[PDB]
RNA sequence: AUUCUAUGAUUAGUGUGAACGAAAAUAGAGCAGCCUAUUAAAAUAAGUAAAAUGGCUUUAAAGCUGUUUGAAUAUUGUGGG
RNA sequence: CUGAAAAUUUCCAGUGUAAAAGGUAAUCGAUAAGAUAUAAUUGAAACACCUUUAUUUUUCUAUCGUAUUAUUAAACCUUAAAUUAAGGAACAAUUGUUAGAAGACAGUUUAUGCGGGGCACAGGCCCCAUAAAGAGUAAAUGGGUGUGUCUAAAA
RNA sequence: CAGUCGCGUAAGCGGGGCAUAGGAUCACAAGAUACAAAAAGGAAAGAUCUUGGAUUUUUGGAAAAGCUACGCUAGGGAUAA
RNA sequence: GGCUGAGUAGCUCAAAGUAGAGCAUAGUAAUGUCUGUGUUCGAUCCACAGCUCAGCCACCA
């Protein structure tokens, strides 16, 4: 009987958010001996948009291929590939700067009606969990430092 | 209620602006009027 | 979906840092390498939980060490596991080529450098436990001890399944009898029709 | 939701001097409807007003106030 | 105040307080004198 | 390019130097039309270019 | 040690003093786009004419 | 410090209007400071300051106030204006 | 849409109750077999598994609200020097706030013009005549179906 | 007169309509100006310019129904029988 | 001035995998989603802009 205007935005009060380095080294262990060149990561990014907005449907080109990539808001979320396993933290964190730039400029491009601002941002592999992301980017612990292998 | 009062606002930022009357059932008014802000005829349009 | 639901699911889920097989491995090792077949026959069953339950825990701890695997369809492949122990005293040689994972088992053992020595282990029909302490004996290596935190976390996450499973066969005895319920208004709707 | 609400109590601090089930243990020390208190424990003497002066005599900070405990058995 | 200050902070009225200023600098607290030049 | 891309600020009140909107007209070009209005092409060269994409 | 004029104070400046270098721009923005402003407005003509300010 | 008279002032300001109407300051009359008050009184002030609401006063501040709520601890910058 | 645990998403065809998209080719089976999935079939869209979202439904929890019941187990109220008494009872009552509401009561308005006043009608503006060859010129004087508009110019 | 636009070969013309028929302040609202800013830096509320909404129709601009034969006062042959 | 809810057979009323049943019209038959523009495989349905509107606050200076 009742409805509204908005997609579910949840308290992000209680969040546990990760930087990108110290995720990596949870996602990394997950997919130990997989396939690097069959398993990507992948992003999803919950937007405060309305339902009876409309839709993002553009296209960017990210600095290092994955696979033009296509991306498309379907419901208040957008779910595109970042990068392979092997992918570097200096090469994946700019891969996510180009996305995540495309679609604010994008939205600043789009109408002033409803501007849809971010609320989380989200990252996975294949195999793994699906973790918060934190504006950060070096890992909190001082004993690890970056790391690139296999 | 059939003529309303619109206003035409400088396309040149300049806050000037016109006022004339047209009927409701009409189309938008746009004109190129003289702007004494910057001195220079200018394309204004209605607010609405 | 709440945060508080993607929250529990996660935490549950990093046992990747906890006791079974976790440890900080020395300085002294360079790289591990593994290569078995895809199913569970011919002795082959070992070396797979090793790889789902006690291997991720070292990367965390040890995310430094390239730990791959080379998977096969010859189930009679040789499940054995080969480790890098010797780095030369540290002497930080430059072992530039060292292959990727695979599944057709394209990516074998390589022979070590001049300044490696490796270390053999065998493990067919032979338990994970079996064959987890045979790695960290051989490999001297200090094993880190969980946090308090931790074993709440063990502790409420134990406690939640027995809520979990507790509603899942009450919800299952709703559906079951609804499904039950369903099926006999169906059937006779079925023979009203008949008469 | 507003930016202005209705002002409302939310009780006085009180430390029990007995051991009143489904409340709390024995000094314990929670925010009692001013009723209860007023009408019931205190003449009894089950209690007692936790006053400034009292935290100081105490040695406790006002920081050490907790929650009833409805749950309790004796 | 703002006025005031800025009133006998400048040579022009050869104020009292114009020693305190440099060759470059404005006697208002607050603007600035441009830069000229292509950049 | 060189007039438009110009920025001459002159000294005004309270020692606040801007661009004077009149010269912010003038930018575009000079007094006596408007831009824009006056025709850009001309209707012979519009006939040749007429021709020529027949002819080829 | 005064707000604003005080040692180390720095002067905030009235509002439409804040704002003068952006509405001078803002200006200088508009006049240099009323060239192609008019020839989309004198072809496309007053009729068809379908972009007003909000 | 308080009090009395004049100027400030048919002013600031308020109010649709009619009208109402300060203070600083100045001059004069008086002059006195204290808590051990020259008559016997503080262990330095909490339901208090303040806030919302209904009113008074009023220039929207400060001040008075019924109802419902409700702080801090000295220039080493605490509290009021 | 306070949050948590669990579950649910049927046009025909389709192995069958396909929620949607994105990623993936392996996943499970303690060592012996086989079940899932991919394939192929069907369809607009093809499935395990890992993620992030959508719809709906239970219990718990949070909130709000109604109805009822109990209460020297010293709220309050009533009789009562006024009590471990009797009864009512979270009502009533009082305070503050808010809304509705009796000329019951109070203050004030209800005008002026007009061949006396009452009833009635009347109040600004425009054209013509009366108006006496400059301009002006009255009357509850004569004419008028007069007037509170219209109008961006183009297909 | 200055500013800068249209038409015209040019002279020149254009500050609405062949002429004669509907309102202010105040308050409020939308723009500009950079004046002042109650210790000071800002701001609020003000000031100037432009503009809009009025049977403000008692239209130089009050938010407004009756009876008195129970009647009262001050005046008026300036008024009726 | 400002938001809100509605529009389908001639007339009534219904209903994202449909347009139904009455009455009217000629026992037997036929009758339609305000309009344009979008999304999704597909829209009475979701969305956007108008048209008609009604309803509720506000200007009434
Ligand atoms: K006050
Ligand atoms: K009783
Ligand atoms: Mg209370
Ligand atoms: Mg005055
Ligand atoms: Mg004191
Ligand atoms: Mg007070
Ligand atoms: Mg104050
Ligand atoms: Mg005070
Ligand atoms: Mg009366
Ligand atoms: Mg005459
Ligand atoms: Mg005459
Ligand atoms: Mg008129
Ligand atoms: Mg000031
Ligand atoms: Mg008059
Ligand atoms: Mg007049
Ligand atoms: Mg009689």
């Amino acid at each position: 009987k009742k409805q509204y205007k908005f997609f579910k935005s949840w308290d992000l009060t209680g969040q546990q958010q990760f930087s990108l380095c110290d995720a990596m080294r949870y996602l990394r262990a997950v997919e130990v001996g997989q396939p690097p060149l069959s398993v990507k990561y992948e992003v999803h990014v919950k937007l405060r948009t309305k339902k009876n907005g409309p839709v993002v449907r553009d296209r960017v080109r990210l600095p290092t291929p994955v696979k033009m990539d296509e991306y498309r808001e379907r419901n208040g979320v957008v779910r595109m590939a970042v990068g392979q396993l092997g992918f570097t933290p200096k090469q994946l964190a700019e891969n996510i700067r180009v996305f995540m730039a495309k679609i604010k400029s994008d939205i600043g491009k789009l109408d002033d009606t409803t501007p849809k601002m971010v609320e989380e941002v989200v990252l996975s592999t294949t195999h793994g969990p699906g973790m918060s992301l934190n504006a950060e980017f070096a890992p909190t612990d001082d004993k690890i430092k970056p790391e690139d292998l296999e | 209620s059939r003529i309303i009062n619109v206003r035409l606002i400088s396309m040149a930022m300049t806050g000037y602006f016109y006022t004339f009357t047209r009927p409701r059932t009409s189309l938008p008014m746009s004109m190129l009027k003289y702007d004494p802000i910057v001195r220079r005829k200018v394309l204004f349009l209605e607010q609405k | 979906v709440g945060v508080i639901r993607r929250l529990n699911v996660v935490r549950e889920l990093l046992n990747i840092r906890a006791g079974p097989g976790a440890a900080l491995l020395p300085k002294e090792v360079t790289k591990v390498h593994m290569q078995f077949a895809h199913r569970i026959e011919e002795g082959h069953m070992g070396p797979r939980k090793f790889w789902r339950e006690n291997l991720p825990k070292l990367k965390y701890w040890n995310p430094a060490v390239p730990m791959v695997i080379n998977r096969t369809t010859d189930q009679k492949g040789p499940a054995v596991m080969t480790i890098y122990f010797r780095d030369d005293k540290d002497a930080k040689p430059s072992s530039t080529p060292f292959p990727t994972s695979s599944a057709d088992g394209s990516s074998p053992a390589p022979k070590p450098a001049q300044g490696e020595r490796i270390v053999t282990i065998d493990m067919k029909n032979r338990n994970s436990s079996v064959i987890l302490k045979e790695f960290l004996d051989k490999t001297g290596a200090v094993a880190v001890q969980p946090t308090a935190k931790d074993e709440e976390e063990f502790r409420e996450f134990e406690d939640l399944h027995r809520r979990s499973e507790i509603d899942r066969e009450r919800i299952r005895k709703m559906n079951d009898a609804k499904k039950r319920e369903k099926a006999m208004l169906a059937k006779a709707m079925s023979d009203a029709q008949s008469i | 939701a507003s930016h202005r609400m209705r002002l409302q109590d939310q009780g006085v601090v009180v430390r029990l001097l007995e051991d009143i089930p489904k409340f709390g243990r024995k000094h314990a020390i929670f925010r009692i409807e001013r009723g209860r208190m007023r009408n019931e424990w205190f003449p009894k003497n089950k209690a007692e007003y936790m006053t400034p002066a009292r935290f100081q005599e105490l040695g406790l900070t006002r920081d050490a106030i907790g929650e009833v405990d409805r749950s309790f058995v004796i | 105040s703002r006025w005031d200050i800025e009133y006998y902070r400048d040579p022009a009225h050869r104020g009292y307080l114009s020693h305190q200023l440099a060759p470059g600098e404005s006697p208002s607290l607050y603007f600035k004198v441009p830069t000229g030049g292509e950049k | 390019l060189a007039r438009r891309g110009t920025r001459v600020l002159r000294l005004m009140n309270n020692y606040s130097y801007r661009e004077t909107n009149w010269e912010i007209g003038r930018l575009i070009g000079d007094p006596g039309s408007v831009p824009g209005t006056e025709k850009v092409g001309s209707r012979k060269a519009k006939f040749r270019a007429r021709r020529r994409r027949r002819n080829t | 040690r005064v707000k604003g004029t005080g040692v180390g104070e720095k002067v905030k400046g009235h509002k439409h003093e804040r704002t003068l270098v952006a509405k001078m721009e803002k200006r200088r923005e508009a006049m240099l786009a009323m060239p192609d402003l008019i020839r989309e407005w004198k072809k496309v003509g007053k009729r068809n004419w379908t972009k007003f300010p909000k």
